[PDB]
RNA sequence: GGUACGAAGUCGAAACAAGGUAGUUGAUGGUGAACCAGUGGCUGAACAAAAA
RNA sequence: UCUUUGCCUGGAGGUUCGUACAGUUGUAGGUAAAAGGUAUGUUAGAGACU
RNA sequence: AGUCUUAAACACACCGCUCGUCACGUAACA
């Protein structure tokens, strides 16, 4: 049962309408086409530790790991522009406080929900990536990569 | 008179996309000069209210300061030599109102014709 | 129910539902929307909708359209022109049939023929438009997203870049109506492959869906749903160079899909539609609807040649004469203006690709000017005969004039619709239509010209101001904006320093007059009442 | 500048220099290369030269 | 000594509103006159006439 | 986690949560003030020191940080940290001209260029 | 009679925090000095405070 | 964003129809901080519990 | 006794803070 308030208004989602998501993969296959050619390229896949269907290593490069005393907004992932070139983050909403002046691409997956409701992701992240079902990225990618 | 001063809250909007607007026949006209230097993408007259489109560059949109000179209590009247003076140096837009209709401030010097100085768009000092 | 189910509809589609037509409720200035033609302010780009009551594009909506054409492809912000309509389930009817009656009663009444002025300063500003759209130096993407009807579709194919998509047809049908194709449209159709086009005009075959891509009319297949995502990245445009602006564009181009209806049926037009003369070719129809029906392959061409022959019969004879002289003239010089260069079959096909690609290396690059030279020559033959024989056909065809009536009362509805006995079939030179004309005062070497021909129709005296000559010529359009002060009129290209302005005032003077709807409508009204009077 | 000439679509040029932002010209249709196994065809195609308005050319 | 330039037709097919249409084509016939009609001495007319003239009328080009 | 810094020669923290990116070499710092607070404890009194630096570019950039410290020089440190983290871009002229003056409010203040 | 400033003595513990057993206010009464009793209004009001 | 009414300028102070009607902040001897408030600490015969 | 919550005109922080009558002296509106 619910005794709560019943919604009237139903807002419309657009960034994440069918027909949207033919040129958001088009312009995105360009840009790593052209990275992959270049020799010597490396790749961050930035996650969460609820995501138990992706495997994870021990440790992490470019970790910085800080006390509480002078912590104003500190930036973990500050030299984290020098050995990788290209940032996958999965959870766009808690990472947002430290790549909002981040120097690599964002490659971003969010879901339409998060969007409407927190639309301040759209500035950190520069790629915009679809996400079919929006239920849990940890499951969502693994079925893209795995396709027939 | 006053329906004219009542379109600046309306169209100094960021985060909207079209605005209403009470119709007027005086308020159709300055649309019309605001449309040919690209500050307003479109407007429709809706019956009592017109619907005014809002354009945007990068995010922030393209009008982002609008100054009231001429106020329903008062009238401003700037002869052809004075006008150059207050506005000498900048981009700013002013409407001036001119017998033969209604024209631009730059329009107003060219014919040495003495206007009346309604409102001012991305106007600084 | 399940979400797996054939016959599943999800309630939250049906409730996002939104009007096409209604996306286009802003324009430009003018609450009341009225306008011919309208304009959107945009960042990087052109916006053009035509809207109008019932699609007819008389004279006053030729004079707007040139107007924001020009003025948008001036501008180098502007690197590209968008095209769209407004109509529902109707498209650009290009001059319709209403405009065309009152030239043949005036031009008629008197007894010799002289053309009025009203009468040509219409038919020539088709062709300035028509030629506009060819030679324009940036990309013009333009959808039909309603229905063609009769000669209207001049300003889709004749687009740099043409599209389509299922909500589209093609009709044309001149020889119903016993009219010549205007605006240029013998081009397109003398390009198609093969003999297709002479079928698709004689008996105006319908067309619609993927057939129009395939066929070769149009060369893209964007949807609708394409045109106003567009407007909202548009600030990205400008950042990367000249060639990777085109790059971009082509993300929207879809596939097309395998279907076809006309994929065996080709042969048989071209072996059949192939004679030089009208008159030799009935044989050949009627020799076939006679023909021994045996297996299964002689079943269909039995029956096909029995059904052409009925509409055939229901036309204008002396229409389809001169519409099948013009086509075909046309199409032979595209045999000798190659040939002679000395060009192979293998060659030709590399060189029509490079329309559908924009070329990146060098050798790729220069076919491309192959295409654009033939090209701009082709349509200036085509259109220069054109005119020739529109103006002819007028002053000596009497018949026209109850074909257009015919038409224009039945699409109220049917039961005005009669149909008429046009004229018996005669033989003709099908030369005289297609003899140049001349307005030159010298003389002396015993009437060299003497007006259009030795004794055809000749020209009002009031036609000697604006056009010299009655020929379709080609005008000198600049290609950067002008400028008042002496500081930027240095940087207009042409510039010339013997007088330091960028422009012919006597020049300019003349072109203003022409493209003037005001000054058209008073010259209008003073005919009228003379032709209503006495 | 280069702000308000996106925007406005109008000359927003400056007093000293002339038509630096607005002016492009074509680089990519009047320099187009040429190559002389392909320009034979295009001789008795094109119009003919005939016209006088370079002499530094 | 002067130099009249000269002064392009209104647009017949202008997109403005008919309001802002009618003035404008009114003004481009007074602009054509004011610099083809040089002015007289100051003393001609009274002060008055003067003020008028000036919020009614363009400005001459030949005082 | 060091940078050569060839004309003086001498070991200089690299990362120190800074972007090693961004080159230290072409920076310039400001001091404006440094005030004093005070606290208030069970036995006694406790003062700390602050300070407001800002740093950026001198051709197109521009930052204030502001942090505090227990004493005026380590103060000055802080604060400066803050404003590198903290860089924005301007939209400047490429002409070095301005097109109309800004004006500029938060309380009393006015700033007018 | 009343008021200002400087110095400073005696007689009292009114305000702060529910101890003066809440405390400012409009109009009266009363008392060597904090001001006190009653009615109206306010919070610039403390403690305490529900299932079948 | 626009029309019109009303009101204030740090705190602060005054002799020891005619005894009626009307009307009132302001001409000083003196002073340089009255005061809204986010946070910390302390006090509390003010509430609760290892 | 050690914490938590709330209030406060004190923060050399309750040995805090602050008011009134009377006594003496110097003055401006008398």
């Amino acid at each position: 049962m619910n005794f709560n308030r019943i919604p009237t208004r139903l807002s419309t989602h657009y960034v994440c309408d069918p027909y949207t998501t033919l040129m958001h993969y088009r312009r995105t296959f360009k840009f790593l086409q052209a990275l992959k050619a270049k020799p010597n390229c490396r790749a961050l896949c930035l996650g969460n530790k609820n995501q138990v269907n992706i495997s994870w290593p021990k440790h992490f490069d470019g970790l910085t790991v800080v006390t509480s005393a002078v912590a104003a907004q500190s930036s973990i992932l500050s030299s984290a522009s020098v050995y990788y070139s290209l940032i996958i983050c999965l959870d766009p909403v808690l990472f947002a406080k430290h790549l909002y002046r981040i120097n690599v691409p964002v490659l971003g997956v969010c879901t339409p929900r998060e969007i409407h409701e927190h639309p301040e992701i759209l500035k950190v992240i520069d790629y915009l990536l679809p996400a079919p079902c929006s239920r849990t990225d940890a499951a969502l990618r693994q079925l893209l990569q795995r396709e027939f | 008179m006053q329906r004219a001063c009542e379109m600046v809250v309306s169209l100094l909007r960021v985060d909207a996309l079209s605005q209403r607007c009470p119709f007027h026949v005086l308020n159709v006209q300055i649309l019309d000069l605001l449309q040919r230097e690209g500050l307003i993408r479109g407007f429709k007259v809706d019956g009592t209210k017109i619907d005014i489109l809002l354009k945007h560059y990068k995010g922030a949109p393209v009008i982002r300061n609008i100054r009231v000179v001429s106020k329903p209590s008062r009238d401003i009247w700037l002869t052809p030599h004075e006008l150059k003076f207050r506005t000498r140096f900048n981009t700013g837009l002013w409407i001036m109102q001119t017998s033969c209709g209604v024209i631009s401030h730059r329009d107003c010097l060219r014919m040495g014709i003495g206007g009346k100085m309604l409102m001012a768009i991305n106007n600084g000092y | 129910f399940f979400r797996t189910d054939p016959g599943f509809i999800d309630p939250e589609d049906v409730l996002f539902a939104e009007d096409p037509v209604r996306t286009w409720s802003h324009a430009d200035g003018g609450g009341d929307l009225a306008e011919e033609v309208l304009e959107r302010s945009n960042v990087g780009m052109g916006t053009c909708i035509l809207n109008n009551a019932s699609g007819v594009l008389n004279m006053k909506g030729l004079c707007g359209l040139f107007r924001k054409l020009r003025d948008l492809e001036v501008n180098p912000l502007k690197r590209f022109v968008v095209l769209t309509s407004r109509h529902r389930h109707f498209f650009s009817t290009g001059f319709d049939l209403k405009e065309l009656l009152f030239l043949a009663e005036l031009t008629q009444k008197s007894t010799e023929k002289t053309i009025p002025l009203v009468a040509l300063w219409q038919l020539r500003n088709l062709c300035d438009v028509a030629y506009l759209v060819h030679n324009y130096t940036k990309p013009l993407i333009v959808l039909m997203n309603g229905a063609t009807a009769g000669s209207g579709a001049s300003l889709c194919c004749l687009a740099n870049r043409s599209a389509a998509y299922h909500s589209s047809s093609f009709t044309c049908d001149p020889t119903a109506y016993g009219w010549i194709p205007d605006s240029g449209m013998s081009f397109v159709l003398a390009n198609l492959r093969g003999s297709l086009g002479v079928f698709l005009a004689l008996t105006g075959h319908t067309l619609s869906g993927p057939d129009l891509i395939w066929s070769g009319l149009c060369k893209h297949w964007i949807s609708p749903e394409a045109l106003p995502f567009l407007e909202l990245t548009a600030e990205k445009q400008l950042e990367v160079s000249e060639r990777e602006a085109a790059v971009l564009l082509e993300e929207h181009f879809l596939d097309a899909p395998d279907a076809y209806s006309l994929d065996d049926w080709e042969e048989v037009i071209h072996e059949h539609f192939d004679a030089p003369t009208v008159a030799e070719v009935r044989a050949r129809l009627k020799a076939t609807a006679s023909r021994q029906s045996t297996s299964v392959e002689g079943q269909l061409h039995a029956a096909w040649a029995r059904a052409v022959l009925d509409r055939l019969a229901r036309r204008s004879p002396l229409a389809a004469d001169v519409t099948f002289a013009l086509i075909r003239t046309v199409q032979q010089l595209k045999k000798q203006i190659i040939q002679d260069a000395g060009i192979f079959r293998s060659e030709w096909h590399k060189i029509r690709r490079t329309g559908l690609s924009v070329p990146f290396t060098l050798q790729g690059d220069c076919r491309k000017q192959i295409l654009e030279a033939v090209e701009d020559r082709l349509v200036q033959e085509a259109l220069q005969l054109e005119l020739r024989a529109a103006l002819r056909l007028l002053a000596w065809s009497t018949d026209t004039i109850d074909g257009l009536r015919s038409e224009c009362a039945g699409r109220l509805n049917p039961e005005y619709a009669y149909r008429p006995q046009w004229k018996q079939s005669q033989r003709f030179h099908k030369e005289s239509y297609l003899t140049p004309l001349q307005d030159f005062f010298p003389t002396i070497s015993s009437s060299r010209d003497a007006a259009s021909h030795r004794a055809g129709p000749h020209i009002s005296p009031s036609c000697a101001y604006f056009f010299p000559t009655p020929e379709f010529t080609v005008t000198p359009r600049t290609f950067f904006p002008l400028s008042a002060h002496p500081l930027i009129r240095r940087i207009h290209p042409d510039f010339d320093e013997e007088t330091g302005n960028d422009h012919n005032p006597y020049a300019m003077h003349k072109l203003q007059m022409q493209w003037n709807h005001s000054l058209f409508i008073q010259e209008r009204m003073q005919a009228l009442r003379h032709f209503r009077n006495v | 500048r280069t702000l308000a000439n996106a925007t406005g679509q109008k000359y927003d040029l400056l007093v000293a220099p002339g038509e630096h932002w607005m002016h492009w010209p074509d680089r990519w249709f009047r320099p187009i290369s040429t190559e002389y196994a392909r320009m034979l065809e295009r001789i008795k195609k094109k119009r003919p030269p005939s016209y006088r308005r370079g002499f530094r050319a | 000594p002067p130099t009249p330039s000269p002064f392009p037709l209104p647009p017949s097919p202008s997109p403005s509103s008919p309001a802002s249409a009618a003035a404008a084509k009114a003004a481009a016939f007074a602009e054509q006159a004011a610099a083809q009609t040089p002015e007289p001495s100051v003393l001609v007319r009274s002060a008055e006439e003067w003020i008028k003239r000036d919020f009614f009328f363009p400005l001459s080009h030949q005082p | 986690q060091t940078v050569y810094d060839a004309e003086k020669g001498m070991f200089v923290r690299e990362r120190e949560g800074v972007d090693p990116l961004i080159k230290l070499h072409e920076l310039r710092q400001t001091l404006l003030s440094v005030s004093r607070m005070m606290s208030m404890n069970k036995q006694g009194r406790v003062y700390y020191f602050r300070a407001i630096v800002a740093v950026g570019n001198g051709r197109g950039l521009f930052g204030i940080g502001i942090a505090f410290g227990p004493s005026p020089k380590e103060a000055r440190s802080n604060a400066a940290l803050a404003a590198i983290q903290n860089l924005d871009h301007i939209d400047f002229d490429v002409g070095r001209t301005l097109t109309t003056p800004v004006h500029g409010s938060e309380y009393s203040a006015h700033v007018k260029i």
